[PDB]
RNA sequence: CGGAGAGGGAACCCACU
C-alpha cells in the first residue's frame, strides 16, 4: 500500500541526448515522467515580438514565428525567472522576461543570411544555441535578405512549457519502450518473425520474440531523451521529475485544504 | 389493367409492382406508406397520376394546388371562376402564418376554470 | 435546437438536440446520428434553427428530439447503428479471446453513465483474476433485455448439426436478463437492422435509456480501443504468394476458356441459346465465364485471409466495406461495364488502338485481371477509369430527378392526415383510407413476426 | 358532443402531449399560478412536466371531429403517454 | 518559402541544417549520406530536408518595394 | 486606327515574349507563369477551349421516333467566311 | 412554402464522441450571437439580472 | 507520310487517313483538330536510337531539340481520325518482341502511357492503384490545394490569395511532376500520416492533427485578400478619399475612424477587426455622406500593403491588400493525392498523440474506416514509399505505369532499413503509455490543405439585415444573410406534424406582419393607427375592419396578385 | 469594346444578344494554386445544355485516349462535359490546304 | 476567432477551484474527485498508485471531454478506509518515489560524469 | 499631414499632398505604395 | 445630434455537400 522503490541507470550521456532506463517503477509513472518531459519543463522562448521594420519577403507574423521557433539557452536562469502572468511587475522587466534585438540590413549585392547569431540578447547567458561547438556548424537561419532590404524587430523571452505552445517544448525526440522482447504481449503480432528485433532485446536469431508470462508487470522503462539545445539533455529529465513532484504537492495542498474546509 | 380489370384491381396491381422495385434492392419499406399512395392515387375512381396533369385537377383548392408546378394558370383560373378556398389544408394555412392542421394545431386548447380553483402562487 | 442537414429526405433529417458549449468553430454531432442525416464530416455543413418561443421549444423537446427518433417509421427498423470504429471495436470485444485486467476494467467502468458502482464478478478468479469482454458488454446493455442475433460468420450447418447452443464460432449472439451470454455482435447485432440489439432496447426500455445505451457503448468502447487499436496496411492486402498462384491460375483458364470460346464462335461451332441471337449468347458466355473466373479468385482471396486481418476485421463487423471489395483489391479489380455490357467499340470495331481489329478477348473489352496491389496495366486503367466515369455521371442527373419525384410525392400528399375519427382523409374530409394502414396502428410500432399456424 | 358519446381514443397523443405542455410552461412563465408545489426548479417546461405528471393542467384539450363536432377532453380525464 | 527552424513531428532543430545540406550537397555526398552527416537519424528530421524546396531564393529575384 | 485588341500573355506580340527570367523578375513577373491568358480590367481572362462537331464532313445519322429513318447530314463553312455554318441534311424516310 | 428564416446559424460538422446523441456542440460565436427570449418570473429574476 | 515525315511541305499538324474497307482517303488541315505525338514504328523497330537519345540528352549544347526529332522522322502527330487507322503499341520492349504473335504489325508506339493523364491527375501517385472516382476527387481537389501559387504574389494584388508557410515537394512523386513543375511551386506537406483508430474524432472521414506541429508551423498558411475602390461621378458629387469627420459627415457607423490616415487610407502594418473602416470615401451631400469601405465581418486581419494610382478615367485609385493567417483548426478541410478528404475533428498535443518507439508522432491519424470502400490502394502504396524513401535519402518515383516497382520491392527496401517490411510499427498509446495491441500502421505521405477553412463558412444571424422588397432575412454569410428553411425542410416539419414550429418558422422567425382587411369585402384596407380612423373605400364602412397577421410574402403576393387583376378576397368568417 | 466585353463577361456574341449569346467562355483564371492555373489553362468545354438526363455526352468516349484526361472533370451537374486536356495533347493551329 | 487560448489548458479561472469532493451516493465508501486544469499526465500516476493499495476497492480516471479540461477520479475504498485518505496517500507516495527518483537519477548523473 | 508615398519602379520617397494626381516627381511613373505605419505592432510567436 | 447599423438589384461563372 505504499510506493515502490524505482532505480536508474544511465547508459549514454551526451549534449545532444541522455539514454537510461528507469527500474521497478508503474508504467503510467513511466509515462507521466516521458510527457512532463515534452509537455511540462519549462523554458526560455521568446513570445513577445514588434517590429519596426520589416523589408524583407517573408510577412511579419512569419518572422515572429520563426523567431518563437528559436530555442533559447535556458540552462539555470528558467528556474529563477517567473512567468509574466505571475510577476508584479508591468509589461516586461528582467526578473520574468529577457529582451532581443536584431537590426540587420543589407547593402551590399550579396544575399545576406539573417541568423541567429544576429540576435543580440540583454542577458548574457540567455542567447541561442549558437553558444558553443568547438568539441564549424551553421546557425538557425531567419530570413534572408536582398541588396536594399532591412529588418529591425524588438523582441522578449518568456518562461512556458509545452503544454501552451510547442516552442516551449525543450525536447525533440523521446524514445519510450518498455519490454522491448513482447513478454507482457501488451502488443500481438500476427506474424512475429517480420518484426525487426528491437535495440534493446536479449535474444537470440533463432527466436523471434519473449516466452509469455502471465504473472509479468511492465518495468525497464528505456529511455532516449533528446534535447533541442535549450536545456541540457541531463537537466531536462531532472527539471521534468521537479516540476511533476512540485505539481501534485500542490494538488495535495489544495486537496488538504479542501479536506479541510470540508470538516 | 386500368381498362381491362377496373380500379380496385389497379390499387393492387399498382401497389405490386410498386413494392416490385422497392424490394427488388433488398431494402424494405413500410406497407403503410404503398398503401396510402396506392389509396390517394386511387381515391377517386380513375387513376390520379401524381403530376400537375393529376394532382391539380381534383377539387383541393386554388392556395393548395398553386405550390406545384403552377401559381399562374391556377390562379387566373381561379380568380376567372370565383372559386373559393376554404383553407382547410396544409400549404394554405402555412402561406398565411396560422396553424396548420397538422398535430400541435389540428385541436384547440381551452382552460378548465374548475381546475384552476386549485393551485396557488408562491414568491 | 433544431438541427438537420440540408437534403432533407426524411423527418430523420431534422431532428432535435440538446446545445453544448465547446470551444473550437464547429458543429460537433454524436456518431450514431451520422447515419439519420447522412453526414460524412468530410466538409458537410449543417444549419442549425434554434425555436424561439417556449412553445415550440417544448414542441420539439416532445416530438423531435434524437432520442425520440431513433426507430423509422419508414421500415420499422432503428435509423442510428454503432458506426465506423466503435463497430469494429466492439466486434473485436465481444470475441470470446478477449480478457481485460483488473485497471483496465476499472477504467472502461468509469465511461459508464449507467453503471451502479458494482464491479461485476470476473469470469476468471484464479491463478489471477481477468473479465471479459462480453462481461462488461452486459453491464453496458441497460435493463432486462432478451433477444437473439446472429453473427455474420455464422455458418449454415451449425444449427442443424451439434454444438448449436454452445458455438464454436461464438456467433449466434444470445442476449438473456439484459446480459450477453454468448456471441460476437456485429452490424446485424448493433446495426440498423430490423430486430437488432438497439431496436429491442428501444421497444423493451425507454428512448432516453436508448440514449444512454448508444452513449455508453460509444465512450466505453472507443476508451478500449485506446488499448486494442485498429489500422488497415498495405500488408493486410498481400496474400501467400500461393493464393497469388492459385489466382494466376484462375485467370489463365478463364482466358483460356474465353479464347477457345471464341474459337467456337468464328468457326461457326457455337449454337445460339434459344431466345437468343448468337452475339448476345456469346456475350453471355464470356460473361458467365468472366464472372465465375472473379468469383472463385475471391472466393481464394477470402479463404487465403488471415484472423488478424484489417479488411477482415472491417468487412465482418459491417463498419465499412463489402466482400467484394477485398477481392478487388487483393485478386481482381473484375470486368468494367459501360451501360451492362462490356467497354463498347469507340474506334473502328476495336475499344482502343492498342488492339487489334474484332478482339473480344477479355483484356480488349475491360476485364481487369490485377488487382489494386499489382496496379493496372495503361488499358486496365483507362478501362477502369471510364467505368466508374459511368457511375460518377449517375451520381450527378439522379438527383435531379429524384428530389423531383419527392417534391411532387409531397405535394400530393401533403395533407393527408389522421383525424381524431381514426379514420385517413385528405384536406377536403374525403376518406382515404378507413384505418391508418387499413389497420389504425403506427407505423413506428411494429415489428417482425411469424405466423406459427401457417403451413 | 356529451359526456356519454365520446368516441376518441383515451390516450392522450404525442401532440397534444407536446401542445399541451409548451401553452402551459408558456403560462407558468407569464407567472400563471402553479397547480403542483414544486420543489425549487424554476424551468417552466419542468414545472409543467411535473404538473403533467400529477395530473393538475387545468386546460381541456377540443378534439375536432372530421363532421365538424368536437368533444372536451379534460388533461387529468385522459391516460398521459410517457 | 525557406526552411523551418524546427521538424513538425519531431521538433528537432532544422533550420540551421538546409545551408550546410547544400554544400554537402555540392559535393560527392548524396542525399542518403549528407542527411546522416548532418545528423538526422530519424525520417521525420530526414523528410524536412529531403522534401523542402526554397522558395526564397525565387523571391529574392524580384526587386523590394522600397530602397 | 481601328482600335485596340486585348492581346494575350506570353504571346508573339506580348511584351514578355521571349524575354529572359533574370528580365522577367525585373518586371515583376514570374518566370513560371506559363502565360497564355489576357488581362483585362486588370483581372486574368482565360478563353476556354469550346468543342463543336467537325465541318465539312459527312455524318450519317439515324434518330429514333421520327417521321424518316436515316439523316446525312454535313454542316459546312468556307475558310472562315462570315457565313455561319449552313448545314444541310439527306434524308431518307421511314415508311 | 420556403424562406430566410432568423435564428439560425450554418458551419462545418465535425466528429465528437464524447457527448451524447441529442447533444451537438456549439461554438461560443454561433451561441454567443444567437437569441433565446426568456420571460422574467420571481423564479430566474436574480438569474436573469444578473445575466 | 514521307512528306510529312521530313516536312517538306504537308506540316506535322495536318493528318491523313486511308479507310480502307470503304475506299475514302481523306485529309485535314483545318483547326481545331487534337492530336497527340507518337513514335514511329517499322518492320518491328521504333525509329528512335541510340544516337538520338544520346545526342538529345546532352542538349542545351548540341540544340537537338524536339523539332529536330520531329523533323528526323521519329515521330508523328496523330489526332483522333488517324489514330483509328494506327496500331499502337504500350511499350515497345513488352509489345515488339518475338513470343506467341499478338500483332507483329505496329505502326506507332506511344512514348509513356502517364501521358494519357491531365495536369491535376499527373500529380496523383500511384493512380493505377487507386478507384477512379477518387483519381477524379483529387483532380478537382487538386485545384483547391494551397501553396505558393506564384512567385511573385507579393507585388500581385489580388483577392482571395492563398499562400502556404512551409511548402514541400512530395516524398513520393511521379516522373510528371517536373514538367507541371510541381517540385518548384507545391502545394502540400509530406506528413506522417499514422492510419488507427486512436479516440474516435476521425471516425466518419474525419482526422486528428498534431497541436504542437502545428505550433511549429505545421500546414500554417496566411490569407491575403485585396481591397478595391475608386473615387469619381456626377457634377458635383464628387467623390474623395478623407477621414470622415463627425459633426461635417452625416451618415456614419459605429466604427472608429482613426485608425485611416487623413488621405482616408490606412497605413500598411495596422491591425484590422471586422467593422473597422479602411478607405475613407465621402461624397458631397448636395453636408456630407460617406461611401467608407468596411472591412469584411468577422476577418480579423492585418493591412499588408496599400496601393494608390489613376485608373483609365485619369481618377485616383486605391488597392489595399490584408494578411490573414490562418492557423490550422479543427474542421478545416484537409486531404491527399488519392480523393481522401477530411476535416480536422481534434488537435492533440505531442504528449497525447501516439508514438513510436522512436520520439516520432504521426502528424495526422486518419480512419482506417476509410480505405477498405473508397480502395485507395495508392494511398496505402504512397505511406509506404514515402517511409522507404524519407529513409533512404531518394526522391520516390511514383509514376503510373512504371512496371519497375511494386509493393513487393517496396516492402524488401524498407526492411532494410529496420522497420517492418508492411509499414506497420508498434506505437505506444500517448495518454496511458501501453503500447497498442495492434501495430499501426504510419508514414510519410503527402497532404494538401484545401482553401475550405470553417472560419470562412461559419455564420450566425438573429433578427439581422432584411431584404428590400419582401421583408425577409437577407441571403449570404457576407450579408449577414439567414438560412433558407427550404420547401423540404418544410415537408419534414409537417411529416413530423410541429404545426406551430412550422409557424414560428416561416411567420415570426422571418416576417411577422399586420394588414387590415374589410369584413364586407377581402380586399386590404387603409388603416391610419395613431388616430384609429380604420377605412376601406370602395365599401364606405369605416367601422366592421378585422386585423389580420400575414407574413409579408404572403401580403406581397396578395398585391402582385391584385396588381394582376386578380382579387384575393379573405373573409375571416 | 466589343473584345473587351466579350472578354471580361464571357457572353460571346453582340452585348444586345446577352441572353443569345453562349456564356461560360473567358472565365477569370483560377490563381489558387499553379497546378490550378495550369488546369484552367489546359481546358475543354462541351457546349451542350447542362442539368440533361441523356448521360451519352457526358461519358469517357474511347477516343479520349491520350488527349483528354480520364480522370479529371468536375463532380458537380458539369460531369463529362467540362474536361480538362492530356499532357502531350497538342490542338491543330491550321493551315492551308493550297 | 473561437480558438481557446493556449494557457486555458491549466490556468484556473478566478473562483474556480483546483479539486472538488464529491461523496458517490450509489456504492458506501465511494468518492469522486473532480480535478480542474489538469490531465492524464496526473490522472494516470494517481490512479496506478491507487491501485497499490490494497483497501482500494475502485479506482479509475476519465477526461470528461479533451476539448474541456478536467479530470474525474472515483475512488472505493473498504469500510474503516476513506476515499479521501487513500487518495492523499496515493499522493505522500508518490511523492517520495519522485524524491527518491529524482535523487537517485542526479546520483547515476554523477556516476556518470568521469566515473 | 505629409504622407510620405513610394514609387513603385526608382522606390523614392516622394512628397504627395492630398488630391494631387498620382505622379512621380522622376520616371513618371503612376503607381505607389504607402508604407509601413508607425504604430506599435505585437505578435504572438505562435 | 436622438447609439444613425437595413449595405441596390440582376446576370453569368467557379466551387462545396
Ligand atoms: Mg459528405
Amino acid at each position: 500500500p505504499y510506493a515502490n522503490q524505482p532505480t536508474v541507470r544511465i547508459t549514454e550521456l551526451t549534449d545532444e541526448n541522455v539514454k537510461f532506463i528507469i527500474e521497478n517503477t508503474d508504467l503510467a509513472v513511466a509515462n507521466s515522467i516521458r510527457r512532463v518531459f515534452i509537455a511540462e519543463v519549462p523554458i526560455i522562448a521568446i513570445d513577445w515580438v514588434q517590429i519596426d521594420a520589416n523589408s524583407s519577403v517573408l510577412h511579419d507574423e512569419f518572422i515572429a514565428h520563426r523567431l518563437g521557433l528559436i530555442p533559447l539557452t535556458s540552462d539555470d536562469i528558467v528556474d529563477k525567472l517567473q512567468y509574466s502572468r505571475d510577476c508584479t511587475c508591468e509589461e516586461f522587466c528582467p526578473e520574468c522576461s529577457v529582451e532581443f534585438t536584431l537590426d540587420v540590413r543589407c547593402n551590399e549585392d550579396q544575399t545576406r543570411h539573417v541568423t541567429s547569431r544576429d540576435l543580440i540578447s540583454n542577458s548574457p547567458r540567455v542567447i541561442p544555441v549558437t553558444s558553443r561547438n568547438r568539441d564549424e556548424q551553421d546557425d538557425i537561419l531567419i530570413v534572408k535578405l536582398r541588396k536594399g532590404q532591412e529588418l529591425r524587430l524588438r523582441a522578449y523571452a518568456k518562461k512556458g512549457f509545452g503544454k501552451e505552445h510547442a516552442k516551449w517544448n525543450p525536447t525533440a525526440g523521446v524514445a519510450f519502450e518498455y519490454d522491448p522482447d513482447n513478454a507482457l504481449r501488451h502488443t500481438v503480432y500476427p506474424k512475429p518473425e517480420e518484426w525487426p528485433k528491437s535495440e534493446y532485446s536479449e535474444l537470440d536469431e533463432d527466436e523471434s520474440q519473449a516466452p509469455y508470462d502471465p504473472n509479468g508487470k511492465p518495468e525497464r522503462f528505456y529511455y532516449n531523451v533528446e534535447s533541442c539545445g535549450s536545456l541540457r539533455p541531463e537537466t531536462i529529465v531532472l527539471s521534468a521529475l521537479s516540476g511533476l513532484k512540485k505539481k501534485l504537492s500542490d494538488l495535495q495542498t489544495q486537496l488538504s485544504h479542501e479536506i479541510q474546509s470540508d470538516v | 389493367i386500368f381498362t381491362v380489370l377496373g380500379i380496385e384491381a389497379v390499387r393492387k396491381a399498382l401497389e405490386r409492382e410498386l413494392y416490385h422495385v422497392i424490394s427488388f434492392d433488398g431494402s424494405y419499406v413500410n406497407y403503410r406508406h404503398l398503401a396510402l399512395l396506392c389509396d390517394t392515387m386511387t381515391c377517386r375512381g380513375h387513376l390520379m397520376a401524381i403530376t400537375r396533369h393529376g394532382v391539380n385537377r381534383q377539387d383541393t383548392g386554388p392556395l393548395m394546388k398553386c405550390s406545384f408546378e403552377e401559381t399562374v394558370d391556377v390562379l387566373m383560373e381561379a380568380a376567372a371562376h370565383g372559386e373559393s378556398d376554404p383553407m382547410k389544408g396544409v400549404s394554405e394555412n402555412i402561406m398565411l402564418g396560422q396553424l396548420a392542421p397538422a398535430g400541435t394545431g389540428c385541436f384547440d386548447l381551452l382552460l378548465d376554470a374548475e381546475k384552476c380553483k386549485y393551485g396557488m402562487e408562491i414568491p | 435546437v433544431i438541427f438537420n442537414r440540408q437534403p432533407t429526405l426524411h423527418k430523420m433529417s431534422m431532428m432535435g438536440h440538446r446545445v453544448r458549449i465547446l470551444p473550437w468553430s464547429t458543429f460537433r454531432l454524436n456518431l450514431s446520428v451520422t447515419t439519420p442525416y447522412n453526414a460524412d464530416f468530410d466538409g458537410d455543413e449543417m444549419n442549425l434553427h434554434l425555436p424561439q418561443s417556449l412553445e415550440t421549444r417544448a414542441e420539439i423537446q416532445e416530438l423531435a428530439m434524437v432520442p425520440r427518433m431513433i426507430v423509422t417509421p419508414q421500415s420499422n427498423r432503428p435509423v442510428m447503428g454503432i458506426v465506423q470504429d466503435t463497430l469494429t471495436a466492439v466486434r473485436k470485444f465481444t470475441k470470446r479471446d478477449v480478457f481485460l485486467e483488473r485497471g483496465e476494467v476499472m477504467n472502461l467502468l468509469m465511461f459508464l453513465s449507467t453503471w451502479d458502482g458494482k464491479v461485476p464478478q470476473p469470469a476468471i478468479l484464479k491463478p489471477r483474476p481477468l473479465w471479459t469482454g462480453k462481461q462488461i458488454f452486459s453491464l453496458i446493455i441497460p435493463g432486462h433485455i432478451n433477444c437473439i442475433r446472429t453473427h455474420s460468420t455464422h455458418p449454415d450447418d451449425e444449427d442443424s448439426g451439434p454444438y448449436k447452443h454452445i458455438s464454436p464460432g461464438d456467433t449466434k449472439v444470445v442476449v438473456e436478463n439484459g446480459e450477453l451470454i454468448m456471441g460476437i455482435l456485429c452490424k446485424k447485432s448493433l446495426g440498423t437492422s430490423a430486430g437488432s440489439l438497439v431496436h429491442i432496447s428501444y421497444l423493451e426500455m425507454g428512448h432516453d435509456i436508448t440514449r444512454l445505451f448508444y452513449s455508453n457503448i460509444q465512450t466505453v468502447i472507443n476508451n478500449w480501443l485506446l488499448i486494442e487499436g485498429h489500422t488497415i496496411g498495405i500488408g493486410d492486402s498481400i496474400a501467400d504468394s500461393k493464393t497469388y498462384q492459385d489466382i494466376q491460375n484462375t485467370i489463365k483458364k478463364a482466358k483460356q476458356d474465353v479464347i477457345e470460346v471464341i474459337e467456337k464462335a468464328h468457326n461457326n461451332e457455337l449454337e445460339p441459346t434459344p431466345g437468343n441471337t448468337l452475339r448476345q449468347t456469346f456475350e453471355n458466355q464470356v460473361n458467365r465465364i468472366l464472372n465465375d473466373a472473379r468469383d472463385k479468385t475471391g472466393s481464394s482471396a477470402q479463404k487465403s485471409l488471415s484472423e488478424y486481418n484489417n479488411f477482415k476485421s472491417m468487412v465482418v463487423s459491417g463498419a465499412k466495406g463489402s466482400k467484394i471489395n477485398i477481392s478487388q483489391v487483393i485478386a481482381v479489380v473484375g470486368q468494367q461495364n459501360v451501360e451492362g455490357k462490356r467497354i463498347p467499340f469507340g474506334f473502328k470495331h476495336r475499344t482502343l488502338p492498342h488492339f487489334i481489329k474484332d478482339d473480344y478477348g477479355p483484356e480488349s473489352r475491360g476485364f481487369v485481371e490485377n488487382s489494386y496491389l499489382a496496379g493496372l496495366t495503361p488499358t486496365e486503367f483507362f478501362f477502369h477509369a471510364m467505368g466508374g466515369r459511368e457511375g460518377l455521371i449517375d451520381t450527378a442527373v439522379k438527383t435531379a430527378e429524384t428530389g423531383y419525384i419527392q417534391r411532387r410525392l409531397i405535394k400530393s400528399m401533403e395533407s393527408v392526415m389522421v383525424k381524431y375519427d381514426a379514420t385517413v382523409r385528405n384536406s377536403i374530409n374525403q376518406v382515404v383510407q378507413l384505418r391508418y394502414g387499413e389497420d389504425g396502428l403506427a407505423g413506428e410500432s411494429v415489428e417482425f413476426q411469424n405466423l406459427a399456424t401457417l403451413k | 358532443q356529451a359526456n356519454q358519446k365520446r368516441i376518441t381514443t383515451p390516450y392522450m397523443t404525442k401532440y397534444e402531449r407536446a401542445r399541451v405542455l409548451g401553452t402551459r410552461a408558456l403560462q407558468i412563465a407569464m407567472c400563471a399560478p402553479v397547480m403542483v408545489e414544486l420543489e425549487g426548479e424554476t424551468d417552466p417546461l419542468l414545472i409543467a412536466m411535473k404538473e403533467l405528471k400529477a395530473r393538475k393542467i387545468p386546460i381541456i384539450i377540443r378534439r375536432y371531429l372530421p363532421d365538424g363536432s368536437y368533444e372536451d377532453w379534460g388533461v387529468d380525464e385522459l391516460i398521459i403517454s410517457d | 518559402m525557406i526552411i523551418p527552424v524546427r521538424c513538425f513531428t519531431c521538433g528537432k532543430i532544422v533550420g540551421n541544417k538546409w545551408e550546410a545540406y547544400l554544400g554537402l550537397l555540392q559535393a560527392e555526398y548524396t542525399e542518403g549520406d549528407a542527411l546522416d552527416a548532418l545528423g538526422l537519424k530519424r525520417y521525420c528530421c530526414r523528410r524536412m530536408l529531403l522534401a523542402h524546396v526554397d522558395l526564397i531564393e525565387k523571391l529574392l529575384n524580384y526587386a523590394p518595394l522600397e530602397k | 486606327f481601328i482600335g485596340k485588341i486585348p492581346i494575350m500573355l506570353r504571346s508573339t506580340y506580348c511584351l514578355l515574349n521571349g524575354l529572359t527570367d533574370r528580365d522577367l523578375c525585373e518586371l515583376n513577373e514570374c518566370p513560371l507563369d506559363p502565360g497564355g491568358y489576357f488581362i483585362i480590367n486588370g483581372s486574368e481572362k482565360v478563353l476556354i477551349a469550346q468543342e463543336k462537331m467537325a465541318t465539312n464532313t459527312v455524318y450519317v445519322f439515324a434518330k429514333k421516333d421520327s417521321k424518316y429513318a436515316y439523316t446525312g447530314e454535313c454542316r459546312s463553312c468556307l475558310e472562315n467566311s462570315s457565313r455561319p455554318t449552313s448545314t444541310i441534311w439527306v434524308s431518307m424516310l421511314a415508311r | 412554402m420556403g424562406k430566410r428564416v432568423d435564428f439560425s446559424a450554418r458551419t462545418v460538422i465535425t466528429p465528437d464522441p464524447n457527448l451524447s446523441i441529442d447533444q451537438v456542440g456549439v461554438p461560443r460565436s454561433i451561441a454567443a450571437n444567437m437569441t433565446f427570449a426568456e420571460i422574467v418570473t420571481p423564479f430566474n429574476i436574480d438569474r436573469l439580472q444578473e445575466l | 507520310r514521307k512528306l510529312r515525315r521530313q516536312m517538306d511541305i504537308i506540316v506535322s499538324e495536318v493528318s491523313m487517313i486511308r479507310d480502307i474497307r470503304e475506299r475514302e482517303i481523306r485529309i485535314y488541315t483545318d483547326a481545331g483538330r487534337i492530336c497527340r505525338p507518337l513514335l514511329i514504328v517499322e518492320k518491328q523497330k521504333l525509329l528512335l536510337k541510340k544516337r538520338h537519345i544520346d545526342q538529345l540528352k546532352e542538349r542545351e549544347y548540341n540544340n537537338y531539340s524536339w523539332q529536330d526529332l520531329v523533323a528526323s522522322g521519329v515521330v508523328e502527330y496523330i489526332d483522333t481520325l488517324e489514330e483509328e487507322t494506327v496500331m499502337l503499341a504500350m511499350t515497345p520492349d513488352d509489345l515488339q518482341e518475338k513470343e506467341v504473335a499478338y500483332c507483329s504489325t505496329y505502326t506507332h508506339c506511344e512514348i509513356h502511357p502517364s501521358m494519357i493523364l491531365g495536369v491535376c491527375a499527373s500529380i496523383i501517385p500511384f493512380p493505377d492503384h487507386n478507384q477512379s472516382p477518387r483519381n477524379t476527387y483529387q483532380s478537382a481537389m487538386g485545384k483547391q490545394a494551397m501553396g505558393v501559387y506564384i512567385t511573385n504574389f507579393h507585388v500581385r494584388m489580388d483577392t482571395l490569395a492563398h499562400v502556404l508557410y512551409y511548402p514541400q515537394k512530395p516524398l513520393v512523386t511521379t516522373r510528371s511532376m517536373e514538367y507541371l513543375r510541381f517540385r518548384e511551386l507545391p502545394a502540400g506537406i509530406n506528413s506522417i500520416v499514422a492510419i488507427a483508430s486512436y479516440t474516435g474524432y476521425n471516425q466518419e472521414d474525419s482526422v486528428i492533427m498534431n497541436r504542437s506541429a502545428v505550433d511549429r508551423g505545421f500546414f500554417r498558411s496566411v490569407f491575403y485578400r485585396s481591397y478595391k475602390e475608386q473615387e469619381s461621378k456626377g457634377f458635383d458629387q464628387e467623390e474623395v478619399f478623407e477621414k470622415p469627420t463627425r459633426e461635417t459627415c452625416q451618415g456614419m457607423r459605429h466604427a472608429i475612424y482613426d485608425k485611416l490616415d487623413d488621405d482616408g487610407l490606412i497605413a500598411p502594418g495596422v491591425r484590422v477587426s471586422g467593422d473597422d473602416v479602411i478607405i475613407g470615401k465621402t461624397v458631397t451631400l448636395p453636408t456630407k455622406r460617406d461611401c467608407s469601405t468596411f472591412l469584411r465581418t468577422s476577418e480579423t486581419g492585418i493591412v499588408d500593403q496599400v496601393m494608390v494610382t489613376l485608373n483609365q478615367e485619369g481618377y485616383k485609385f486605391c488597392k489595399i491588400r490584408v494578411r490573414s493567417v490562418r492557423i490550422p483548426q479543427i474542421g478545416d478541410k484537409f486531404a491527399s493525392r488519392h480523393g481522401q478528404k477530411g476535416t480536422c475533428g481534434i488537435q492533440y498535443r505531442q504528449e497525447d498523440m501516439p508514438f513510436t518507439c522512436e520520439g516520432i508522432t504521426p502528424d495526422i491519424i486518419i480512419n482506417p474506416h476509410a480505405i477498405p470502400s473508397r480502395m485507395t490502394i495508392g494511398h496505402l502504396i504512397e505511406c509506404l514509399q514515402g517511409k522507404v524513401s524519407a529513409n533512404k535519402g531518394e526522391i520516390g518515383d511514383a509514376t503510373p505505369f512504371n512496371d519497375a516497382v511494386n509493393v513487393q520491392k517496396i516492402s524488401n527496401l524498407l526492411s532494410d532499413y529496420g522497420y517492418h517490411l508492411r509499414g506497420n510499427e508498434v506505437l505506444y498509446n500517448g495518454f496511458t503509455g501501453r503500447k497498442i495491441t495492434s501495430q499501426i500502421f504510419i508514414g510519410p505521405t503527402y497532404y494538401q490543405r484545401l482553401k475550405h477553412m470553417v472560419d470562412d463558412k461559419i455564420h450566425s444571424r438573429a433578427r439581422g439585415p432584411i431584404q428590400i422588397l419582401n421583408r425577409q432575412p437577407m441571403e449570404g454569410r457576407s450579408r449577414d444573410g439567414g438560412l433558407r428553411f427550404g420547401e423540404m425542410e418544410r415537408d419534414c416539419q409537417i411529416a413530423h406534424g410541429a404545426a406551430q414550429f412550422l409557424r414560428e418558422r416561416l411567420f415570426e422567425a422571418s416576417d411577422p406582419y399586420q394588414v387590415h382587411v374589410c369584413n364586407l369585402c377581402g380586399i386590404m384596407a387603409i388603416a391610419n393607427t395613431r388616430t384609429h380612423t380604420y377605412e376601406c373605400r370602395g365599401c364606405r364602412n369605416k367601422t366592421q375592419i378585422s386585423l389580420v397577421r400575414m407574413p409579408y410574402a404572403c401580403k406581397l403576393l396578395f398585391q402582385e396578385l391584385m396588381s394582376m387583376s386578380i382579387a384575393p378576397r379573405m373573409m375571416s368568417v | 469594346d466589343g473584345l473587351k466585353y466579350s472578354l471580361a463577361t464571357g457572353n460571346w456574341g453582340d452585348q444586345k444578344k446577352a441572353h443569345q449569346a453562349r456564356a461560360g467562355v473567358s472565365q477569370v483564371l483560377n490563381r489558387l494554386t499553379f497546378a490550378s492555373t495550369l488546369s484552367h489553362l489546359r481546358r475543354l468545354n462541351s457546349p451542350i445544355g447542362r442539368d440533361g438526363k441523356l448521360a451519352k455526352p457526358r461519358q469517357l468516349h474511347n477516343t479520349l485516349w491520350g488527349m483528354v484526361c480520364p480522370a479529371e472533370t468536375p463532380e458537380g451537374h458539369a460531369v463529362g462535359l467540362v474536361k480538362n486536356l492530356a499532357l502531350m495533347a497538342y490542338i491543330s493551329v491550321g493551315s492551308q490546304p493550297s | 476567432m473561437n480558438a481557446p487560448p493556449a494557457f486555458e489548458s491549466f490556468l484556473l479561472f478566478e473562483g474556480e477551484k483546483k479539486i472538488t469532493i464529491n461523496k458517490d451516493t450509489k456504492v458506501p465508501n465511494a468518492c469522486l474527485f473532480t480535478i480542474n486544469k489538469e490531465d492524464h499526465t496526473l490522472g494516470n500516476i494517481i490512479k496506478s498508485q491507487l491501485l497499490k493499495d490494497p483497501q482500494v476497492l475502485f479506482a479509475g480516471y476519465k477526461v470528461p471531454h479533451p476539448l474541456e479540461h478536467k479530470i474525474i477520479i472515483r475512488v472505493q475504498t473498504t469500510p474503516d478506509y476513506s476515499p479521501q485518505e487513500a487518495f492523499t496517500n496515493a499522493i505522500t507516495d508518490l511523492i517520495s518515489e519522485l524524491s527518491l527518483l529524482e535523487e537517485r537519477f542526479r546520483v547515476a548523473i554523477k556516476d556518470k560524469q568521469e566515473g | 499631414q505629409p504622407m510620405i508615398y513610394i514609387c513603385g519602379e526608382c522606390h523614392t520617397e516622394n512628397e504627395i499632398k492630398s488630391r494631387d494626381p498620382i505622379r512621380c516627381r522622376e520616371c513618371g511613373y503612376r503607381i505607389m505604395y504607402k508604407k509601413r505605419t508607425k504604430r506599435l505592432v505585437v505578435f504572438d510567436a505562435r
